[PDB]
């Protein structure tokens, strides 16, 4: 009772089957001829499937013998994986040898259910002025990467995994989603020589391989994040774990991809009306759970810097803020090159972050605001023309900038990779000082590339 | 009644020539022409990108894989 | 190297990269293609070209101008 | 569908045949011409490109032997105008239908776990001459896969005293 | 031999021939009736044929044979030709009589070599 290469177009594969012996949906065919493995996408009738290919296109066959498993794509998980890259389908792609672990679990499970939503919202804290000042982060959240080609934004994201890997017990993870793979390669090698792999995971999709690939390298990545989340240690209560999405534009690409041939219609612009579907699928299985919690970090990708389409619409009713990265602040020197008058986060809140801090938030955001108006006419001009009031909130909010500017802890080269993770506590600290002016009599330089009072303060008698 | 009736329809017509000897699994028929596209009749060995020769002596590309057909 | 000023200040390129140009047409991106290739005559690297829907004068065109620089030796 | 297609042909032939008595010959060349279509052999012959409407037609004849009409040549040779041989299998199920139906006959699918005897099949017959029919096609079935018990099924209409009444507690227990 | 019509839509036609002999690609094709010529479009296969009008598309039934000549469209060519005022199938319009020349050169080739 194997099935039989009917026909083949591109990207979609259709096998025969005895009518009695049907394959369900979701689970591995086997070709007889090669490795290569076939996903069911639905069920044809007269024991006909549609099939995806996992693997290499080649070496196809019409009338070929192909052959099941019964079930869904189950891959190897545990710690026998860190530091170690796997392909879609979980081998080995580093050549370091087999995995050693058996352990292997299923790619599909459903939503985790409503009774068990974490009954109380949390937060995080990474250490870094700008985002633990205007983009607050709760465990479990969902946090989007916009634009930034002029900055290492590989280098933030190892920054958070230090982070967090010094921060807690609580792994990392990534997964290639049509990752450009030299960027990739550089990541490697990078957290290589920070040696931290003990805490990481890899799997990639390099916009090399059919559809599909790209697709499911989501839920693997998923996958992994979801069992060592569940991994109760010691307490009952297992470490929350953080996750790396290459690219969700990508994700969203993969299934855009092959939609029509599918027989899918077309969408709004074209798309895969299974969209939403496959959109709420994945958000839905990443929250912060009774026991533990998951969250993710998304690099965006925005065509055209253009919003208002659904791609990046579905996207944004799943994330919690919005960092929008800042060219022309890295032409101002600044290391993070974060701007910080468009990102926000939704838990900007005084319920969860207290009352002071999110008045300074207000103010800060006020004076930069300002400050940013008054350009035209201060160039028009001058400073003395305006009145004196604002002299001191352009100072202010010079300095603001200055004191955004946050030394590496993991470059290995920009600075000499000098950790700060100032607490959240002392740059509010610092903050309520400059608005109430406290230190409005020093040149904006001693507030650079340094962190608290106690640096600017050191920084300004020294010179 | 069904096997009675594959034996009566091998007896009115004996093998059929065994369908002209698998209709030569290494022999494409030329069907349908239109704009340097090219419909082949049967030819079921094939990969997705063969080399397609011709009496001809030119050359075609395998790229449509069908039920009955070759698209090329 | 291009050999152009802006080119070679703002925007470098290295060897391995996969840098695009795009514009409207007749903008010289042929002639900057050119003159790339041109550039390297004494980097020892090698260096390939490929024509698109083209009126074969231009690529004779072409062909001429580089074999002019002798270009069309590597 | 597929049957949606075959629809008209099988009315024409219905009521031409009805109209000439000679249904009783139309449907063994249906069947006759179904099992045809069923061989890959047969069928590969004859979708072989080098053949007129008019080699496939003869082929018919032929392998239906002394047995066609003038009326089946042109049914022959209409469908194949159009390539609607494929189809041929459910053009003759429709037929039979209407046949079933013209006749008032009822014709009715019962499966058991254990064989059975006249007796019994008798007795059936006769319940459903009660279910107000003109007259029954009784095909028997064992299936001792299932329990115990005869499933009746009359196209839509289905009677059950196997497992599934095991099946129908145990939903109700939960 | 000769085919018929099938269908009319238009400057659209389809021609019915016999497997023994279809028309090559592009060939000037003669309405056995009317004055009227085609031209070969694509090999429907089956016998079938699609080509275009080379004239107005009345008094067409479907039905009316048809002859193939074998070779495309060719005109005269030569300075007989210059002077002159011809139709898209070299036939004077000018009330000049016919072209005293007898030279003909098909209307389709292959683009001239990059060497
Ligand atoms: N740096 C330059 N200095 C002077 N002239 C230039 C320069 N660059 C291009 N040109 C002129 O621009 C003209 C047209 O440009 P060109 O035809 O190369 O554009 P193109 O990339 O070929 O566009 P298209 O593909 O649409 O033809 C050329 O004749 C060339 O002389
Ligand atoms: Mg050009």
């Amino acid at each position: 009772s194997s099935g039989r290469i009917i026909q083949i177009i591109g990207a979609v594969i259709d096998v025969e089957f005895e009518r009695t012996s049907v394959p369900k949906i979701y689970d591995a065919l086997q070709v007889d001829g090669t490795e290569t493995t076939l996903e069911v996408q639905q069920q044809l009738g007269d024991g006909v499937v549609r099939t995806i290919a996992m693997g290499s296109t080649e070496g196809l066959k019409r009338g070929l013998t192909v052959t099941s498993t019964n079930a869904p794509i189950s891959v190897p998980v545990g710690t026998a994986t860190l530091g170690r890259i796997m392909d879609v389908l979980g081998r080995p792609i580093d050549e370091a040898g087999p995995v050693a672990t058996e352990e292997r679990l299923p790619i599909h499970r459903q939503a985790p259910s409503y009774a068990e939503q974490a009954a109380s919202t949390d937060l995080l804290e990474t250490g870094i002025k700008v985002i633990d000042l205007l983009c607050p982060f709760a465990k479990g959240g969902k946090v989007g990467l916009f634009g930034g080609a002029g900055v290492g934004k590989t280098v933030n994201m190892m920054e958070l995994i230090n982070n967090i890997a010094k921060a807690h017990s609580g792994l990392s993870v990534f997964a290639g989603v049509g990752e450009r793979t030299r960027e990739g390669n550089d990541f490697y090698h990078e957290m290589k020589d920070s040696n931290v792999l003990d805490k990481v995971a890899m799997v990639y999709g390099q916009m090399n391989e059919p559809p599909g690939n790209r697709l499911r390298v989501a839920l693997t990545g998923l996958t992994m994040a979801e069992y060592f989340r569940d991994e109760k240690d010691e307490n009952g209560k297992g470490r929350d774990v953080l996750l790396f999405v290459d690219n969700i534009y990508r994700y969203t690409l993969a299934g855009t991809e092959v939609s029509a041939l599918l027989g899918r219609m077309p969408s709004a612009v074209g798309y895969q009306p299974t969209l939403a579907e496959e959109m709420g699928v994945l958000q839905e299985r990443i929250t912060s759970t009774k026991s533990g919690s998951i969250t993710s970090i998304q690099a965006v990708y925005v065509p055209a810097d253009d919003l208002t389409d659904p791609s990046p619409a579905t996207t944004f009713a799943h994330l919690d803020a919005t960092v929008v990265l800042s060219r022309d602040i890295a032409s101002s020197g600044i290391y993070p090159a974060i701007d910080p008058l468009d990102s926000t986060s939704r838990q900007l809140d005084p319920l969860v972050v207290g009352q002071e801090h999110y008045e300074i938030a207000r103010a800060v955001q006020n004076v930069l605001q300002r400050y940013k108006e008054l350009k035209d006419i201060i160039a028009i001009l001058g400073m003395d023309e305006l009145a004196e009031e604002d002299k001191l909130v352009v100072y202010r909010a010079r300095k603001i900038q200055r004191f955004f500017s946050q030394p590496f802890h993991v470059a290995e080269v920009f600075t000499g990779a000098p950790g700060k993770l100032v607490p959240l506590k002392e740059t509010i600290r610092g903050f309520k000082g400059l608005l109430a002016g406290e230190y409005d009599h020093i040149p904006e330089q001693a507030f650079y590339m340094v962190g608290g009072i106690d640096e600017v303060i050191a920084k300004a008698e020294k010179l | 009644q069904l096997n009675p009736s594959e034996i009566s329809a091998l007896i009115k017509q004996r093998i059929g020539d065994l369908d002209t000897s698998a209709t030569a699994k290494n022999e494409g028929t030329i069907v349908m022409v239109s704009d340097g596209i090219v419909r082949i009749h049967g030819l079921a060995d094939a990969m997705y990108g063969e080399m397609i020769e011709f009496d001809g002596g030119l050359f075609g590309m395998a790229l449509n894989l069908e039920q009955d057909s070759v698209g090329a | 190297q291009t050999g152009y000023k802006s080119v070679d200040t703002m925007i470098p390129v290295g060897r391995g990269q996969r840098e695009l140009i795009i514009g409207d047409r007749q903008t010289g991106k042929t002639a900057m293609a050119i003159d790339a290739i041109i550039a390297q005559k004494n980097s020892g690297i090698k260096c390939v070209y490929v024509a698109i829907g083209q009126k074969q004068s231009t690529i004779a065109n072409v062909v001429r101008k580089l074999e002019e620089t002798g270009a069309m030796a590597y | 569908e597929l049957l949606t297609l075959a629809r008209p042909y099988a009315k024409a032939a219905f009521a031409y045949a009805s109209e000439q008595g000679a249904t009783d010959n139309w449907s063994n060349a249906l069947q006759v011409l179904s099992a045809a279509v069923q061989d890959e052999a047969f069928s590969a012959y004859l979708n072989r490109p080098e053949l007129t409407p008019a080699e496939q037609v003869k082929l018919f004849a032929k392998v239906l032997g002394e047995d066609q009409s003038q009326a089946v040549s042109n049914f022959l040779t209409l469908l194949a105008d159009n390539d609607r041989l494929v189809l041929l299998p459910e053009i003759a199920a429709e037929y039979e239908q209407l046949k079933s139906q013209n006749n008032n006959n009822v014709d009715v699918v019962i499966e058991s776990a254990f064989p059975l005897t006249a007796e019994q099949e008798q007795l059936l017959k006769s319940a459903l001459e009660k279910r107000f029919n003109s007259t029954v096609t009784v095909s028997v079935e064992v299936k001792p896969e299932l329990i115990a018990g005869v499933v009746i099924r009359a196209g839509d209409q289905v009677i059950d005293d196997s497992a599934l009444n095991k099946l129908e507690k145990m939903r109700t227990r939960l």
